[PDB]
């Protein structure tokens, strides 16, 4: 389109800028794309969420039902609950979309999670990007207490139970302050007439508002601060391997987005989530067996359970024990953005880093992560005790002490194992480097003696044993045939050959360009 | 698509000198140049000022969410509580009697019943609500109202054991 | 340059950013050319009282605020009058306070920060042929690279595809 | 702070685009800010709306209100109404900032209309910058359209007369689709149970969001195209001359924020606007006299109000009158946006344009600017029809009649008074370019002859008189104290006088800083 696109280039001429961004290159690892989960879940979120609330009525009034739903009929119950009954029964896939918008906030939070987790063992947040860091540490808090706002909103039994207990029964027990903060945010005593349209306002205008901004910020500062690497053969701390953005980076991004999306239909139209109408409206008289709130409020509710009833009564005063509950959670929250302070404090190491560490040449910041993974498996399993001692046939009280004494013993034994293993994986190391890769063929030595065939990686010296490389920071090679060993397969398609001369000319192709890239990366 | 490799030259770090120096020196000189440094009394009234401004503001802003939890509102025989100490069960005027109602589930007449001792075995459990007779049966707005009330108390139900 | 771009004083450094940027700044002038007079002074004082005012009437909002009877308390038997004046106090210390503190700074700005005149060099208009050339050369190798062109059968069917999915 | 400095500067070294933002250079006209009203106007739109919806609750159940306001206890409204009475009266400080929000609005819908008018009498909308015209049409629909929903929301009997009448009656009088998209809006017929809380997600969620990316396209749009500027000494169409940004230019923006901030807070605590408790709860039976919308609506109502009856009646249908009205307001919001393009082919001029007119200079489009705004004049005052008529004693049928008459023959007029009137100036200009300033003084001859004593503005000839100079689309003094003629009052304080020595200094000085800014932006 000649005639347009010049006149755009004399009406803006960017021509320059443009240039500057198809240029840009990435590097092409698996571990990279846990940060494109999170975001696509986020796009999808924002969707189903405003096609919603075209149709939700956040009242705290009460009506009766006289609906579509017949084992209800009758039943007084919010204006919220029934909104939500008549997404469910009286719109044409409402029910669907409301499904895949749970799903949507599931894989949010796990893809999240898993980032996290990439980030703290490659190591990725040092010098130059704390505040990166940082940003991510706030976006994670944000989107665990949207998540929760937003399943409290159809209030019915589990909804209510939860926020009464959690909501109003902790920020009513805080020290001084107490009351007057439940009294400043229900607006009186727990069940108010101002509490869901404050959620409502809360969950589809602010805290969105604030992680899209916050997103915004993270993606820039991710752009303009180049990518990290791994170290490898081509790799340096001033140099970016990988591929352009031009053909190839926008199409790999946009099929994922659209493999994440196919993913997330299928598994919202297949199972079943949040099955309201089973429940009923919240009252304050009955109750149910399971609770629970979603997986990543588990391990709070877990803590909550296992920890022992230590109060303080002195003079005309009351301490509880869920006071305890916040200042863990509280301690959880101030330790995790101020790691990397913590870790340049103690270490001592104030450099520049661009490439990446291996989590096996690590194996003191290893092991902690291995230990509070551990940590947060044991609080959010003590969380389903009801569940696991039904299922499993175990005594409540007995998983309540196995919760109670993990929560001491297995964190350190974690830690020890994972040192070790650590260790040991670069002792494998050192062995394939000293000597070559062992390709499993045995020989008999015709004065009965069994050698293995050792294959080296570099040059040999005059009695034929190679001479020892040096570790580079890069993964070593330990299966013979991912090495090209045994390979070349017919050119058939699947029952039928090709001729002889299309299959040797593809193979002998396919080996020169395989040999040209090797030496091309090389000797850069 | 063609496969590819490219490489990108960083250059990270600080900046050239050239571009510290002079963003440098355009701060410092505009900040010399107004001459605020030896005005000491407006740079003081000033920050007072805009110091007394944006806590006037903020109070204004965050004053109107702030209850009492503690002021008397609850009618009872001794006066008037506070919310966090009545509960429904509180006598209103000095020996008024307060039936153990039961919820039958059903909305003809009766939402909440009397109760009878031998209404139960020596192994049955059952929740009690508060009636005061003056709350009548659900059949006016005003009687509904009251009960709907009584339903949805959280310091109402009991267990009889 | 050099190494001994020190040593500059800083107008130098600052004519020189200014080069860099194309922007060239005529006409700097200082407001008070003479030392101490009575003019400065009094025109220092006058900038003053203005915020001076401003944060006296924030703190009037304040006060206002926290002890003012607010209630509702309308009906023909009582005449409050006060509860009718509730609102109007808010409005006037308020908006008065952040008044007064915008013109202490027009005032400032207007004799004491330098008069200035500067030139900026747009640059509008297409691009330099060199960028053109590039960018076009960078977009049409990227699309007939991938062999996309004469592919019809894979082509129509994405549309296709594509079309009934959206 | 020179090490949290240096430490930033190490972990992303901006040190370039910083300082090519503090260096960008900004013309200094008073008609420059008309945008900045609009812009700070909208921000404080985003705080108090976000305050407002922390107290807000927007259902359409009925209930029986029971609070302070006594004339209205006992009376059956929605709970909208209540929820906005309770701002209204039960919190310290809602009344007051709710009528923040709605002056805020008012000066929002002004501020956008006369940057309009600015935009459009410059000239500031040819070649390089049709498009953000085009953004900026599509920002002033949106403003009307969001104020209209917003002020609909605590449904009192005006609002719900409004909704009522213009929505529901002319969505349902369309000739074909017509009560489809009515049922598809509303959800049935007019009253429903689901348009009070559509409304509130549009108009504190899409609307704003939409609002929000639009303005900062709008603004990205205006600094990288550099700004216009009008003809003078030193100015070119290849060159900005004004003022940078680093000390100057922000601080006078952020000054004129602040004083816009307390204009609006001096007007929303003194003047009363929407006051909905003289009103009552919309009900369906009982209507008020004066059933206006607000300023930026009125001319939508005043052409229902003097169109004249005109239905069509074919087989088995009915085409009435509103569609008209429906017509009307789509053409104009089509020949809103497309105008530079028509004026681009009636003259045929294509070239870049940085340099602004003056209106005088171009008389037949400050003529049809002329005469949209008497049309648009006499449409907003036919809709005040009964406040006209009632307080200066007219007839109403007079009226509606000189309204009519008026839409027709005021526009014409008009357009031929401006058109003389730019002549006009233009003569008026070019006298004083031949001739000199005229002083005003009379002197006698001595053959009794009376002259006036001109002035010259450039060289003269070997008899006295002026030779004459060239336009150059710049403005000329006519009033010679305006030139340095008559000045350097005392220099006391007001009643005290100075040393003679000071005033002489001050007035020798300040003489030759004025001398010497005119001979350098002269020479460049
Ligand atoms: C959304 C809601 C936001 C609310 C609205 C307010 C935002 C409106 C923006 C107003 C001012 C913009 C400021 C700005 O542009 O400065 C950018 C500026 C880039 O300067 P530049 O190098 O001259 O521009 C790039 C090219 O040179 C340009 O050279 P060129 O002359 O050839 O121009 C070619 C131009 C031609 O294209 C265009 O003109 C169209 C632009 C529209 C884009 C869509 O193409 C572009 O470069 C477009 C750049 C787009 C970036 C900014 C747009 C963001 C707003 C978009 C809103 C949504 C849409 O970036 C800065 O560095 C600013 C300094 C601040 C950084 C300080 C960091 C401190 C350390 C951080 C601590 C960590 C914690
Ligand atoms: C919402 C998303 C953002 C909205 C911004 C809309 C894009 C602004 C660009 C408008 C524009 O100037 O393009 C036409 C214009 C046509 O080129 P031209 O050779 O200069 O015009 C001479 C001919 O008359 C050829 O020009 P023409 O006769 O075909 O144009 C007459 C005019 C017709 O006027 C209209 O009817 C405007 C449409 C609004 C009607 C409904 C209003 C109520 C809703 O068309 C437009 O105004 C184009 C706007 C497209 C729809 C915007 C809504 O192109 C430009 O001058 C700038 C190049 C485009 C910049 C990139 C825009 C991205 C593509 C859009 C997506
Ligand atoms: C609560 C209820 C009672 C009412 C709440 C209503 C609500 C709207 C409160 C509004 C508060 C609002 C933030 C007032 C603004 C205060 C102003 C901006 C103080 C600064 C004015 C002046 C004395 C300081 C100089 C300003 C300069 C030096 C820095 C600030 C600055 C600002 C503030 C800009 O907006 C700006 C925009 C574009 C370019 C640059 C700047 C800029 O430099
Ligand atoms: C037009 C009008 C005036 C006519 C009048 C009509 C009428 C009368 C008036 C209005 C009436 C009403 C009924 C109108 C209805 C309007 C209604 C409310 C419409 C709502 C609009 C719409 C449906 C909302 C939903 C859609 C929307 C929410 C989705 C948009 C997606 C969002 C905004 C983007 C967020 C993410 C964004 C911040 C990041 C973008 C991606 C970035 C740039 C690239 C990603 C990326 C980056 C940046 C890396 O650095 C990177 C580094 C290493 C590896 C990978 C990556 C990587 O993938
Ligand atoms: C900012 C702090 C300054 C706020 C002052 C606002 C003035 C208010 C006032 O004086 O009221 C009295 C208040 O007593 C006081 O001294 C309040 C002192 C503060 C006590 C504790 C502070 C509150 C909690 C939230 C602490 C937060 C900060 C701690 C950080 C924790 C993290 C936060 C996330 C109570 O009379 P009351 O009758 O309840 O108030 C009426 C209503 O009844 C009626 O519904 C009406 O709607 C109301 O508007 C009001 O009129
Ligand atoms: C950004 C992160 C978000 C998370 C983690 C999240 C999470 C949730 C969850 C888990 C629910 C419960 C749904 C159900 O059980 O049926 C919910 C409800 C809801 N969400 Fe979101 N949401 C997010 C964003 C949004 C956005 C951006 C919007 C609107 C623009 C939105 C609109 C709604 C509405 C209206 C409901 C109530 C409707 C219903 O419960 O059926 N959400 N949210
Ligand atoms: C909504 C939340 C988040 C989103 C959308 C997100 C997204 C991303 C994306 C797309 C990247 C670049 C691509 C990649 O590294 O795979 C990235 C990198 C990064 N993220 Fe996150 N992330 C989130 C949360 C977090 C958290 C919890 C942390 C801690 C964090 C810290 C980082 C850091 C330090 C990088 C830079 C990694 C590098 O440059 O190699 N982010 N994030
Ligand atoms: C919410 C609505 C609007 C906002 C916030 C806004 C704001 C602004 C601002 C801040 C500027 C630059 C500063 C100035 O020119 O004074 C500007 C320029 C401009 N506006 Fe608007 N405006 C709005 C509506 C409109 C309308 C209705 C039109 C028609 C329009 C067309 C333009 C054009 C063409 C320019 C460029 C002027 C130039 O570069 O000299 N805008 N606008
Ligand atoms: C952007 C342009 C906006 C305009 C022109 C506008 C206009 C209005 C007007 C005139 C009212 C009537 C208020 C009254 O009469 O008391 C109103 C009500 C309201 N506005 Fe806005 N508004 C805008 C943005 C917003 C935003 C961004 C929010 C929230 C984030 C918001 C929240 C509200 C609420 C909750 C109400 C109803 C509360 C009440 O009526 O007292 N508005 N709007
Ligand atoms: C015991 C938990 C639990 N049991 C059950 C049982 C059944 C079901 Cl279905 C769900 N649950 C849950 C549950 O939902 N757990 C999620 C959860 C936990 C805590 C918080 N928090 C609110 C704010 C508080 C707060 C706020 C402000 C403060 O002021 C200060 F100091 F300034 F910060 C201090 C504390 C802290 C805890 C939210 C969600
Ligand atoms: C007559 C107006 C009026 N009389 C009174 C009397 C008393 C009071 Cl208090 C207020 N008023 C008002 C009034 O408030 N006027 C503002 C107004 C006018 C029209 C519209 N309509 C919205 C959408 C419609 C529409 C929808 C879809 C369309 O799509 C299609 F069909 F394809 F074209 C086209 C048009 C038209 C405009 C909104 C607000």
């Amino acid at each position: 389109l000649a005639r347009q696109a010049e006149d755009i280039d004399t009406r803006y001429h960017p021509s320059a800028a443009l240039r500057r961004q198809l240029n840009k290159v990435f590097p092409t690892h698996w571990s990279f794309l846990l940060g494109e989960i999170a975001l696509y879940s986020f796009v999808v979120l924002l969707i189903t969420g405003v096609y919603l609330t075209l149709f939700f009525d956040p009242s705290m009034v009460d009506v009766t039902y006289n609906g579509v739903y017949q084992p209800l009929r009758g039943v007084e119950m919010s204006r919220a609950y029934q909104s939500a009954l008549d997404i469910s029964f009286e719109v044409r896939g409402g029910l669907f979309v409301r499904q895949i918008h749970h799903w949507a906030a599931l894989m949010f939070a796990a893809a999240i999670m898993v980032h996290l987790a990439r980030i703290f063992f490659t190591g990725a947040f040092r010098r130059p990007r704390e505040t990166n860091w940082v940003i991510g540490s706030l976006l994670l808090i944000l989107a665990m207490f949207e998540g929760y706002f937003g399943y409290s909103l159809p209030d019915d039994l589990l909804s209510g139970l939860g926020l009464r207990a959690a909501l109003s029964s902790i920020t009513l027990g805080m020290p001084v302050i107490g009351t007057w903060l439940h009294w400043a945010l229900f607006g009186g005593d727990f069940p108010g007439t101002i509490l869901i349209p404050r959620l409502y306002a809360l969950h589809i205008l602010l805290l969105p508002g604030i992680i899209l901004a916050l997103i915004g910020l993270h993606l820039a500062l991710v752009w303009f601060q180049k990518h990290t690497q791994f170290p490898g053969p081509g790799r340096t701390e001033h140099n970016v391997v990988g591929v352009r953005v031009m053909p190839v980076f926008a199409f790999k991004s946009g099929a994922f987005f659209a493999a994440i999306v196919g993913v997330l239909g299928l598994m919202g139209g297949l199972l079943q989530i949040n099955p309201i109408w089973n429940l009923g409206p919240y009252k304050p008289s009955q109750v149910s067996a399971g609770s629970q709130p979603d997986f990543y409020m588990m391990w709070t509710e877990g803590l909550a359970r296992i920890w022992p009833p230590w109060e303080f009564y002195f003079w005309h005063h009351t301490i509880p024990a869920p006071v305890w509950v916040a200042v863990i959670m509280g301690l959880v929250f101030v330790l995790l953005p101020a790691y990397p302070f913590l870790e340049k404090r103690f270490t001592g190491d104030y450099a520049h880093h661009n490439l990446l560490q291996r989590p096996r040449d690590v194996p003191v910041r290893t092991a902690i992560g291995a230990m509070a993974i551990a940590f947060y498996m044991v609080l959010t399993l003590a969380a389903m005790n009801d569940i696991i001692a039904l299922k499993f046939h175990i005594s409540l009280n007995a998983t309540t002490w196995i919760g109670r004494i993990g929560m001491v013993i297995l964190p350190p034994f974690v830690y020890f194992i994972t040192y070790r293993w650590c260790i040991g994986l670069q002792r494998s190391d050192r062995s394939v480097l000293e000597h070559g890769v062992e390709t499993g063929i045995i020989k008999r030595l015709p004065h009965g003696a069994y050698i293995e065939l050792h294959q080296p990686l570099g040059p040999v010296d005059e009695h034929g044993h190679p001479i020892p490389l040096q570790y580079q920071g890069a993964p070593l090679p330990k299966r013979m045939n991912k090495l090209g060993s045994a390979g070349s397969p017919g050119s058939g398609s699947f029952l039928f050959a090709d001729s002889a001369a299309e299959d040797a000319a593809l193979r002998e192709a396919g080996h020169a360009a395989e040999q040209r890239a090797l030496a091309a990366l090389r000797e850069h | 698509i063609p496969e590819e490799i490219s490489i990108q030259e960083r250059h990270d770090g600080a900046s050239r000198e050239i571009d510290r120096k002079t963003v440098v020196a355009n701060l410092t000189d505009a900040f010399e140049g107004s001459t605020i440094r030896r005005r000491k009394l407006i740079g003081l009234s000033f920050g007072v000022g805009m110091g007394a401004f944006g806590l006037g503001t903020l109070v204004a802003f965050a004053g109107g969410l702030i209850k009492n939890p503690w002021k008397p509102v609850v009618p009872t025989a001794e006066g008037k509580k506070a919310v966090l100490w009545t509960s429904g069960w509180t006598p209103r005027y000095q020996g008024e009697t307060i039936y153990l109602a039961r919820a039958t589930g059903t909305e003809d007449g009766p939402p909440f019943i009397k109760m009878r001792p031998e209404d139960m075995d020596a192994g049955g459990m059952e929740t009690v609500f508060p009636w005061r007779e003056s709350d009548g049966d659900g059949t006016t707005v005003e009687s509904h109202h009251k009960l709907q009330e009584i339903a949805m108390g959280i310091r109402n139900p009991v267990m009889l054991i | 340059d050099e190494a001994a771009l020190a040593a500059m004083s800083n107008q130098e450094l600052l004519a020189l950013g200014g080069k860099l940027d194309g922007v060239r700044i005529a006409y700097k002038e200082p407001r008070w050319p003479v030392e101490g007079t009575k003019a400065e002074k009094r025109a220092e004082r006058s900038v003053a009282v203005w915020l001076l005012l401003g944060g006296v009437f924030g703190l009037a909002l304040l006060l206002i605020f926290l002890f003012w009877p607010w209630e509702f308390k309308a009906a023909d038997g009582e005449s409050d009058f006060i509860y009718s004046l509730t609102t109007p106090l808010y409005g006037l210390t308020f908006g008065l306070s952040i008044l007064s503190i915008a013109i202490g700074a027009v005032l400032y700005q207007k004799r004491f920060i330098p008069e200035e005149i500067s030139i900026q060099e747009r640059h509008d208009g297409a691009s330099r042929e060199i960028d053109r050339k590039t960018v076009v050369a960078n977009l049409t190798d990227a699309f007939e690279g991938s062999t996309i062109r004469r592919r019809k059968l894979i082509g129509l069917s994405f549309g296709v595809g594509m079309g009934a999915f959206g």
